[PDB]
Protein backbone atom coordinates (compact mmCIF):
# COMPACT_ATOMS: atom_id res chain seq x y z
CA UNK A 1 0.00 0.00 0.00
CA UNK A 2 2.33 2.75 1.29
CA UNK A 3 6.61 2.26 2.26
CA UNK A 4 6.95 1.59 5.67
CA UNK A 5 6.87 4.15 8.21
CA UNK A 6 8.56 1.77 10.65
CA UNK A 7 12.28 0.27 10.68
CA UNK A 8 12.77 -2.74 8.82
CA UNK A 9 15.87 -5.33 10.00
CA UNK A 10 17.58 -8.54 9.49
CA UNK A 11 16.04 -11.27 11.64
CA UNK A 12 17.65 -14.44 12.10
CA UNK A 13 18.65 -16.18 15.48
CA UNK A 14 20.96 -19.34 15.43
CA UNK A 15 19.77 -22.62 17.51
CA UNK A 16 22.18 -22.20 20.45
CA UNK A 17 20.16 -18.55 21.33
CA UNK A 18 18.09 -18.90 24.24
CA UNK A 19 15.15 -16.72 24.57
CA UNK A 20 13.96 -14.46 21.41
CA UNK A 21 13.88 -10.58 20.22
CA UNK A 22 10.90 -11.57 18.36
CA UNK A 23 8.74 -9.97 20.73
CA UNK A 24 10.48 -6.27 19.68
CA UNK A 25 8.72 -6.55 16.14
CA UNK A 26 6.49 -8.08 13.50
CA UNK A 27 7.90 -10.77 11.03
CA UNK A 28 7.23 -9.82 7.84
CA UNK A 29 6.34 -11.83 4.84
CA UNK A 30 9.51 -12.39 2.72
CA UNK A 31 8.33 -14.55 0.14
CA UNK A 32 9.01 -17.66 3.09
CA UNK A 33 12.25 -17.16 1.22
CA UNK A 34 15.78 -16.71 3.99
CA UNK A 35 16.13 -14.46 5.47
CA UNK A 36 13.67 -12.93 7.57
CA UNK A 37 12.76 -9.06 7.40
CA UNK A 38 11.28 -7.50 11.05
CA UNK A 39 9.34 -4.24 11.32
CA UNK A 40 10.71 -2.81 14.58
CA UNK A 41 8.31 -1.84 17.40
CA UNK A 42 10.20 0.25 19.98
CA UNK A 43 12.88 1.80 17.80
CA UNK A 44 14.70 2.80 14.65
CA UNK A 45 17.61 0.77 15.15
CA UNK A 46 19.09 -2.67 14.14
CA UNK A 47 21.28 -5.46 15.90
CA UNK A 48 24.11 -7.24 14.87
CA UNK A 49 25.70 -10.26 16.92
CA UNK A 50 28.79 -12.82 15.40
CA UNK A 51 30.52 -15.31 16.60
CA UNK A 52 34.74 -15.16 15.39
CA UNK A 53 36.44 -18.26 15.67
CA UNK A 54 39.75 -19.17 13.88
CA UNK A 55 38.93 -18.78 10.45
CA UNK A 56 35.10 -18.32 9.99
CA UNK A 57 32.84 -16.17 11.61
CA UNK A 58 29.10 -17.23 12.31
CA UNK A 59 25.82 -15.30 12.49
CA UNK A 60 24.28 -15.79 16.17
CA UNK A 61 21.62 -12.42 16.59
CA UNK A 62 19.77 -10.71 14.32
CA UNK A 63 16.97 -8.03 14.72
CA UNK A 64 15.23 -5.56 16.57
CA UNK A 65 16.94 -2.90 19.03
CA UNK A 66 14.00 -2.28 21.99
CA UNK A 67 15.33 1.29 22.05
CA UNK A 68 17.49 3.62 20.25
CA UNK A 69 20.36 3.50 22.60
CA UNK A 70 24.04 5.51 21.64
CA UNK A 71 25.31 3.86 18.44
CA UNK A 72 22.09 3.29 17.08
CA UNK A 73 22.81 6.61 14.61
CA UNK A 74 25.39 4.47 12.82
CA UNK A 75 24.53 4.04 8.60
CA UNK A 76 25.95 0.96 8.69
CA UNK A 77 26.62 -1.86 10.75
CA UNK A 78 30.33 -1.20 12.50
CA UNK A 79 31.23 -4.45 15.09
CA UNK A 80 33.31 -4.18 18.14
CA UNK A 81 34.02 -6.97 20.46
CA UNK A 82 31.97 -7.56 23.32
CA UNK A 83 32.33 -11.01 24.13
CA UNK A 84 35.40 -13.53 25.25
CA UNK A 85 33.54 -16.71 25.75
CA UNK A 86 36.65 -18.93 24.88
CA UNK A 87 39.98 -18.49 24.16
CA UNK A 88 39.25 -19.06 20.27
CA UNK A 89 36.01 -17.32 20.24
CA UNK A 90 34.78 -13.53 20.57
CA UNK A 91 31.07 -12.24 20.21
CA UNK A 92 31.33 -8.64 18.41
CA UNK A 93 28.19 -6.86 18.25
CA UNK A 94 26.65 -3.73 16.15
CA UNK A 95 23.74 -1.61 16.18
CA UNK A 96 22.93 0.94 13.45
CA UNK A 97 20.00 2.62 11.91
CA UNK A 98 18.81 2.19 8.81
CA UNK A 99 16.65 -0.79 7.00
CA UNK A 100 18.51 -4.18 6.92
CA UNK A 101 21.80 -2.36 8.08
CA UNK A 102 22.58 -5.35 10.51
CA UNK A 103 22.68 -7.80 7.51
CA UNK A 104 26.67 -7.81 7.20
CA UNK A 105 29.40 -5.80 7.88
CA UNK A 106 32.90 -4.95 5.86
CA UNK A 107 35.02 -6.45 7.19
CA UNK A 108 36.86 -7.14 10.98
CA UNK A 109 40.77 -7.35 10.71
CA UNK B 1 19.03 22.25 39.07
CA UNK B 2 14.90 22.43 39.54
CA UNK B 3 12.46 20.84 41.10
CA UNK B 4 11.95 16.87 41.55
CA UNK B 5 11.65 15.93 37.89
CA UNK B 6 13.18 13.10 35.80
CA UNK B 7 16.95 13.57 34.48
CA UNK B 8 18.63 11.80 31.77
CA UNK B 9 21.41 9.37 32.60
CA UNK B 10 23.45 6.77 30.35
CA UNK B 11 24.19 3.63 32.02
CA UNK B 12 27.14 1.72 30.72
CA UNK B 13 26.71 -2.51 30.54
CA UNK B 14 29.99 -2.75 29.18
CA UNK B 15 31.40 -3.41 32.65
CA UNK B 16 29.35 -6.01 33.35
CA UNK B 17 31.07 -9.04 32.10
CA UNK B 18 28.35 -11.12 30.33
CA UNK B 19 26.28 -8.13 28.63
CA UNK B 20 26.19 -8.49 24.90
CA UNK B 21 23.62 -5.54 24.31
CA UNK B 22 22.75 -3.38 25.14
CA UNK B 23 26.26 -1.48 26.18
CA UNK B 24 25.04 1.44 26.79
CA UNK B 25 21.28 3.07 27.31
CA UNK B 26 19.42 5.65 29.04
CA UNK B 27 18.54 4.66 32.63
CA UNK B 28 17.38 7.91 34.06
CA UNK B 29 17.50 9.26 37.21
CA UNK B 30 15.60 11.53 39.38
CA UNK B 31 16.82 14.66 40.69
CA UNK B 32 15.56 17.75 41.95
CA UNK B 33 14.17 19.82 44.84
CA UNK B 34 11.04 18.56 47.11
CA UNK B 35 9.76 22.04 47.89
CA UNK B 36 6.50 22.76 49.99
CA UNK B 37 4.00 23.54 48.61
CA UNK B 38 5.48 21.34 45.87
CA UNK B 39 5.45 22.68 42.22
CA UNK B 40 6.88 20.18 39.70
CA UNK B 41 4.64 17.59 37.31
CA UNK B 42 5.25 14.85 38.78
CA UNK B 43 1.72 13.27 40.37
CA UNK B 44 1.05 14.61 43.82
CA UNK B 45 3.37 14.10 47.19
CA UNK B 46 1.91 11.20 49.13
CA UNK B 47 0.55 11.70 52.90
CA UNK B 48 3.85 10.88 54.23
CA UNK B 49 6.65 13.05 52.67
CA UNK B 50 3.78 15.57 52.98
CA UNK B 51 4.11 14.95 56.95
CA UNK B 52 7.88 14.86 56.52
CA UNK B 53 7.94 17.93 55.18
CA UNK B 54 5.51 20.20 57.33
CA UNK B 55 7.65 18.79 60.15
CA UNK B 56 10.57 20.27 58.60
CA UNK B 57 8.80 23.49 57.80
CA UNK B 58 7.92 24.09 61.15
CA UNK B 59 11.87 24.02 62.01
CA UNK B 60 12.78 20.18 62.31
CA UNK B 61 16.31 18.65 61.74
CA UNK B 62 14.89 15.60 59.81
CA UNK B 63 17.40 12.65 60.13
CA UNK B 64 16.83 11.90 56.63
CA UNK B 65 15.16 14.76 54.69
CA UNK B 66 12.75 13.99 51.79
CA UNK B 67 14.42 12.36 48.83
CA UNK B 68 13.65 12.33 45.18
CA UNK B 69 13.88 9.38 44.17
CA UNK B 70 12.10 7.16 41.11
CA UNK B 71 8.73 5.59 41.98
CA UNK B 72 8.24 3.59 39.06
CA UNK B 73 10.57 1.52 36.71
CA UNK B 74 10.92 -0.38 33.39
CA UNK B 75 12.70 -3.12 32.04
CA UNK B 76 14.92 -3.50 29.21
CA UNK B 77 15.61 -7.10 27.09
CA UNK B 78 18.97 -7.57 27.33
CA UNK B 79 20.61 -9.96 25.67
CA UNK B 80 23.44 -11.91 27.78
CA UNK B 81 26.05 -14.67 27.72
CA UNK B 82 25.89 -17.90 30.11
CA UNK B 83 28.15 -20.05 29.90
CA UNK B 84 28.79 -20.20 26.42
CA UNK B 85 25.22 -19.64 25.08
CA UNK B 86 23.50 -16.49 24.13
CA UNK B 87 20.47 -15.64 26.07
CA UNK B 88 17.91 -12.49 25.50
CA UNK B 89 16.00 -12.04 28.99
CA UNK B 90 13.71 -9.20 30.07
CA UNK B 91 15.55 -7.94 33.06
CA UNK B 92 13.50 -5.05 35.02
CA UNK B 93 13.71 -2.18 37.08
CA UNK B 94 16.69 -1.13 34.42
CA UNK B 95 15.20 2.57 33.71
CA UNK B 96 13.54 4.73 35.81
CA UNK B 97 10.61 6.19 34.00
CA UNK B 98 8.62 8.45 37.22
CA UNK B 99 9.85 10.46 40.00
CA UNK B 100 9.13 11.96 43.19
CA UNK B 101 9.44 12.59 46.73
CA UNK B 102 9.76 10.67 49.59
CA UNK C 1 23.76 5.98 61.94
CA UNK C 2 24.34 2.50 59.94
CA UNK C 3 22.64 0.64 56.87
CA UNK C 4 19.39 1.72 55.19
CA UNK C 5 16.95 1.16 57.76
CA UNK C 6 13.61 2.11 59.32
CA UNK C 7 13.75 4.18 62.06
CA UNK C 8 11.47 5.19 64.24
CA UNK C 9 9.89 9.17 63.85
CA UNK C 10 6.76 10.32 65.67
CA UNK C 11 4.33 13.04 63.66
CA UNK C 12 1.86 15.32 65.52
CA UNK C 13 -1.29 15.98 64.33
CA UNK C 14 -2.48 18.54 66.49
CA UNK C 15 -1.01 21.18 63.48
CA UNK C 16 -3.38 19.70 61.14
CA UNK C 17 -6.79 22.06 62.06
CA UNK C 18 -9.28 18.91 61.47
CA UNK C 19 -7.47 16.16 62.97
CA UNK C 20 -9.10 14.66 66.12
CA UNK C 21 -7.56 10.95 66.57
CA UNK C 22 -4.89 10.44 66.26
CA UNK C 23 -2.53 13.56 67.53
CA UNK C 24 0.77 11.89 67.50
CA UNK C 25 1.39 8.56 65.72
CA UNK C 26 4.47 6.49 64.55
CA UNK C 27 5.06 7.45 61.34
CA UNK C 28 8.24 6.29 61.04
CA UNK C 29 11.04 6.97 58.18
CA UNK C 30 14.12 5.30 56.48
CA UNK C 31 17.29 6.45 56.99
CA UNK C 32 20.81 4.91 56.74
CA UNK C 33 23.71 4.16 54.18
CA UNK C 34 23.46 2.68 50.77
CA UNK C 35 26.39 0.43 50.71
CA UNK C 36 28.03 -1.36 48.00
CA UNK C 37 27.70 -4.15 48.53
CA UNK C 38 24.64 -3.88 50.24
CA UNK C 39 24.82 -4.94 54.31
CA UNK C 40 21.57 -4.48 55.64
CA UNK C 41 18.16 -6.40 55.89
CA UNK C 42 15.88 -4.46 53.63
CA UNK C 43 15.05 -5.98 50.33
CA UNK C 44 17.30 -6.43 47.87
CA UNK C 45 18.49 -3.86 45.95
CA UNK C 46 16.96 -2.91 42.72
CA UNK C 47 18.98 -3.13 39.29
CA UNK C 48 18.49 0.24 38.77
CA UNK C 49 20.01 1.33 42.13
CA UNK C 50 22.44 -1.53 41.35
CA UNK C 51 23.93 0.09 38.34
CA UNK C 52 23.96 3.64 40.18
CA UNK C 53 26.40 2.31 43.03
CA UNK C 54 28.47 0.50 40.66
CA UNK C 55 28.57 3.98 38.67
CA UNK C 56 29.50 5.51 41.45
CA UNK C 57 32.12 2.94 42.80
CA UNK C 58 33.95 3.82 39.55
CA UNK C 59 34.08 7.26 40.44
CA UNK C 60 31.04 9.06 38.92
CA UNK C 61 29.98 12.15 41.32
CA UNK C 62 26.17 11.12 40.96
CA UNK C 63 23.70 14.24 40.55
CA UNK C 64 21.58 12.33 42.99
CA UNK C 65 23.03 9.54 44.60
CA UNK C 66 21.26 6.38 45.84
CA UNK C 67 18.65 7.88 48.73
CA UNK C 68 17.23 5.51 51.62
CA UNK C 69 13.77 5.89 51.11
CA UNK C 70 10.31 3.93 52.09
CA UNK C 71 9.23 1.77 49.38
CA UNK C 72 5.84 0.36 51.61
CA UNK C 73 3.90 2.51 53.27
CA UNK C 74 0.11 1.57 55.68
CA UNK C 75 -2.46 3.57 56.57
CA UNK C 76 -4.73 4.70 59.12
CA UNK C 77 -8.10 5.58 61.01
CA UNK C 78 -8.54 9.42 60.56
CA UNK C 79 -11.07 10.56 62.73
CA UNK C 80 -11.61 13.96 61.74
CA UNK C 81 -14.11 17.09 61.86
CA UNK C 82 -15.52 17.83 58.58
CA UNK C 83 -17.68 21.28 58.42
CA UNK C 84 -19.17 20.26 62.05
CA UNK C 85 -19.27 16.64 61.50
CA UNK C 86 -16.69 13.99 62.63
CA UNK C 87 -15.58 11.63 60.22
CA UNK C 88 -14.01 8.32 60.75
CA UNK C 89 -11.88 7.57 57.66
CA UNK C 90 -8.73 5.39 56.74
CA UNK C 91 -6.09 7.43 55.36
CA UNK C 92 -3.52 5.72 53.40
CA UNK C 93 0.62 6.27 52.86
CA UNK C 94 0.63 7.74 56.78
CA UNK C 95 3.01 5.26 58.37
CA UNK C 96 6.64 4.08 56.56
CA UNK C 97 6.70 0.29 56.99
CA UNK C 98 9.69 -0.65 54.68
CA UNK C 99 12.70 0.62 53.45
CA UNK C 100 14.67 0.56 50.52
CA UNK C 101 17.51 1.99 48.31
CA UNK C 102 16.56 4.17 45.20
CA UNK D 1 -13.99 -19.77 79.36
CA UNK D 2 -10.97 -17.56 80.46
CA UNK D 3 -10.19 -14.00 80.87
CA UNK D 4 -10.16 -11.84 77.53
CA UNK D 5 -6.35 -11.16 76.29
CA UNK D 6 -7.23 -8.40 74.43
CA UNK D 7 -8.44 -4.62 75.36
CA UNK D 8 -12.09 -4.05 75.72
CA UNK D 9 -13.59 -0.52 75.80
CA UNK D 10 -16.68 1.00 75.04
CA UNK D 11 -18.07 1.43 72.22
CA UNK D 12 -20.66 4.16 70.90
CA UNK D 13 -20.77 6.41 68.15
CA UNK D 14 -23.54 8.99 67.85
CA UNK D 15 -25.76 9.36 64.60
CA UNK D 16 -23.89 12.44 63.54
CA UNK D 17 -20.85 10.45 63.26
CA UNK D 18 -19.97 9.35 59.86
CA UNK D 19 -17.73 6.61 58.96
CA UNK D 20 -17.12 4.19 62.04
CA UNK D 21 -14.09 2.37 64.25
CA UNK D 22 -16.37 -1.10 64.75
CA UNK D 23 -13.36 -2.07 61.84
CA UNK D 24 -10.75 -1.78 64.88
CA UNK D 25 -11.71 -4.56 66.97
CA UNK D 26 -14.94 -7.17 67.54
CA UNK D 27 -18.46 -6.06 69.34
CA UNK D 28 -18.72 -8.46 72.59
CA UNK D 29 -22.62 -9.20 73.44
CA UNK D 30 -23.33 -7.35 76.12
CA UNK D 31 -26.36 -8.53 76.93
CA UNK D 32 -28.13 -6.58 74.47
CA UNK D 33 -28.22 -4.01 76.83
CA UNK D 34 -26.31 -0.63 76.85
CA UNK D 35 -23.86 0.51 76.48
CA UNK D 36 -21.81 -1.88 74.05
CA UNK D 37 -18.39 -3.13 74.58
CA UNK D 38 -15.69 -4.45 71.56
CA UNK D 39 -12.73 -6.00 71.82
CA UNK D 40 -9.67 -4.70 69.85
CA UNK D 41 -7.87 -6.21 67.40
CA UNK D 42 -4.75 -3.92 66.68
CA UNK D 43 -4.07 -2.15 69.95
CA UNK D 44 -4.55 -2.14 74.11
CA UNK D 45 -5.76 1.48 73.81
CA UNK D 46 -9.19 3.30 74.03
CA UNK D 47 -10.25 6.49 73.25
CA UNK D 48 -13.34 9.00 74.14
CA UNK D 49 -14.81 11.93 72.11
CA UNK D 50 -16.67 14.46 73.68
CA UNK D 51 -18.90 17.47 72.44
CA UNK D 52 -19.04 20.46 75.24
CA UNK D 53 -21.25 22.98 74.72
CA UNK D 54 -23.01 25.75 76.77
CA UNK D 55 -23.95 23.84 80.16
CA UNK D 56 -23.64 20.16 78.80
CA UNK D 57 -21.43 17.35 77.32
CA UNK D 58 -22.28 14.54 75.05
CA UNK D 59 -20.19 11.77 73.98
CA UNK D 60 -19.89 11.42 70.20
CA UNK D 61 -17.42 8.63 69.85
CA UNK D 62 -15.77 5.43 72.00
CA UNK D 63 -13.99 2.31 70.78
CA UNK D 64 -10.92 1.10 70.18
CA UNK D 65 -7.46 2.73 68.79
CA UNK D 66 -5.48 1.29 65.79
CA UNK D 67 -2.40 1.58 67.22
CA UNK D 68 -0.39 2.08 70.41
CA UNK D 69 0.28 6.01 70.08
CA UNK D 70 2.16 8.50 72.56
CA UNK D 71 -0.76 9.01 75.75
CA UNK D 72 -2.15 5.63 75.31
CA UNK D 73 0.00 4.21 78.83
CA UNK D 74 -2.33 6.80 81.03
CA UNK D 75 -4.57 4.36 82.83
CA UNK D 76 -7.70 6.57 83.03
CA UNK D 77 -9.36 9.04 80.74
CA UNK D 78 -7.99 12.49 80.64
CA UNK D 79 -9.62 14.47 78.26
CA UNK D 80 -7.94 17.37 76.24
CA UNK D 81 -9.49 20.10 73.68
CA UNK D 82 -8.90 19.20 70.02
CA UNK D 83 -11.32 21.20 67.83
CA UNK D 84 -13.57 24.04 67.92
CA UNK D 85 -15.71 23.50 65.44
CA UNK D 86 -18.23 26.69 66.26
CA UNK D 87 -17.93 29.54 69.42
CA UNK D 88 -20.15 27.06 71.39
CA UNK D 89 -18.76 24.32 70.59
CA UNK D 90 -15.64 22.21 71.44
CA UNK D 91 -14.53 18.51 71.20
CA UNK D 92 -12.43 17.29 73.88
CA UNK D 93 -10.46 13.53 73.34
CA UNK D 94 -9.03 11.05 75.44
CA UNK D 95 -6.56 8.01 75.40
CA UNK D 96 -6.12 5.90 77.76
CA UNK D 97 -4.59 1.97 78.05
CA UNK D 98 -7.12 0.10 80.63
CA UNK D 99 -10.59 -1.82 79.69
CA UNK D 100 -13.32 0.30 79.51
CA UNK D 101 -11.24 3.43 80.62
CA UNK D 102 -12.96 5.43 77.85
CA UNK D 103 -16.29 5.07 79.58
CA UNK D 104 -15.87 8.81 81.15
CA UNK D 105 -13.51 10.91 82.67
CA UNK D 106 -13.50 12.64 86.14
CA UNK D 107 -14.00 16.02 85.20
CA UNK D 108 -13.26 18.69 82.59
CA UNK D 109 -13.21 22.08 84.55
C1 LIG E 1 31.27 -19.96 18.46
O1 LIG E 1 31.67 -20.97 17.51
C2 LIG E 1 32.31 -22.11 18.10
C3 LIG E 1 32.76 -23.00 16.96
O2 LIG E 1 31.67 -23.39 16.13
C4 LIG E 1 31.34 -22.80 19.06
O3 LIG E 1 31.98 -23.92 19.67
C5 LIG E 1 30.88 -21.81 20.12
O4 LIG E 1 29.89 -22.42 20.94
C6 LIG E 1 30.29 -20.57 19.47
N1 LIG E 1 29.91 -19.59 20.48
C7 LIG E 1 28.67 -19.10 20.60
C8 LIG E 1 28.47 -18.10 21.70
O5 LIG E 1 27.76 -19.46 19.86
C1 LIG F 1 -22.13 19.75 69.61
O1 LIG F 1 -23.41 20.02 70.23
C2 LIG F 1 -24.16 21.07 69.59
C3 LIG F 1 -25.40 21.28 70.42
O2 LIG F 1 -26.18 20.09 70.53
C4 LIG F 1 -24.45 20.68 68.15
O3 LIG F 1 -25.16 21.74 67.50
C5 LIG F 1 -23.15 20.41 67.41
O4 LIG F 1 -23.43 19.94 66.09
C6 LIG F 1 -22.33 19.35 68.15
N1 LIG F 1 -21.05 19.14 67.49
C7 LIG F 1 -20.65 17.95 67.04
C8 LIG F 1 -19.30 17.92 66.39
O5 LIG F 1 -21.34 16.94 67.16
Amino acid sequence: HMPPNRRTCVFFEAPGVRGSTKTLGELLDTGTELPRAIRCLYSRCCFGIWNLTQDRAQVEMQGCRDSDEPGCESLHCDPSPRAHPSPGSTLFTCSCGTDFCNANYSHLP
Amino acid sequence: DGPCALRELSVDLRAERSVLIPETYQANNCQGVCGWPQSDRNPRYGNHVVLLLKMQARGAALARPPCCVPTAYAGKLLISLSEERISAHHVPNMVATECGCR
